[PDB]
């Protein structure tokens, strides 16, 4: 929808930028999400309503 | 709960109980089971070697 | 209260075993707990029950 409908080159630069930032945070996000999951990795206790 | 800025006491105590339970979950896993399992072995091995 | 009231060298062996276990495991527990608390540091959102 934006003003970059034309200009395929600059559009691809905007996209690829977004791509590299997300890829830059991806590992950190993943490792941190594991560590927060470590108590559930051992004993993911299930209550009745769950 | 809407007057959070008017009741610093209740609010600060809520944040304290929350951070306590979520940090506690990790704590028990990472550290407590680590004790219950490394302690008896370490006790026996250092006693024997000693 | 245990039978190691006497035998202070054996007792010291058991106490130091406990201490060395906790002190070996101390880091991972701390840093782990801060990382699992990272979401609650940004928005410790409080429910009316809390």
């Amino acid at each position: 929808k934006s003003s970059f409908a034309k200009h395929p080159s600059a559009r691809k630069v905007i996209s690829d930028a977004a791509a590299t930032v997300l890829a830059d945070r991806s590992y950190a996000t993943s490792d941190g999400i594991e560590i927060s999951l470590k108590p559930y990795k051992f004993d993911p206790d299930i209550q009745p309503n769950e | 709960l809407t007057n959070k800025y008017y009741c610093p006491e209740v609010f600060l105590d809520a944040v304290a109980t929350k951070l306590a339970q979520t940090a506690v979950l990790f704590l028990n896993v990472e550290m407590l089971n680590d004790f219950y399992v490394r302690f008896p072995r370490e006790v026996e091995a250092k006693l024997h070697e000693h």
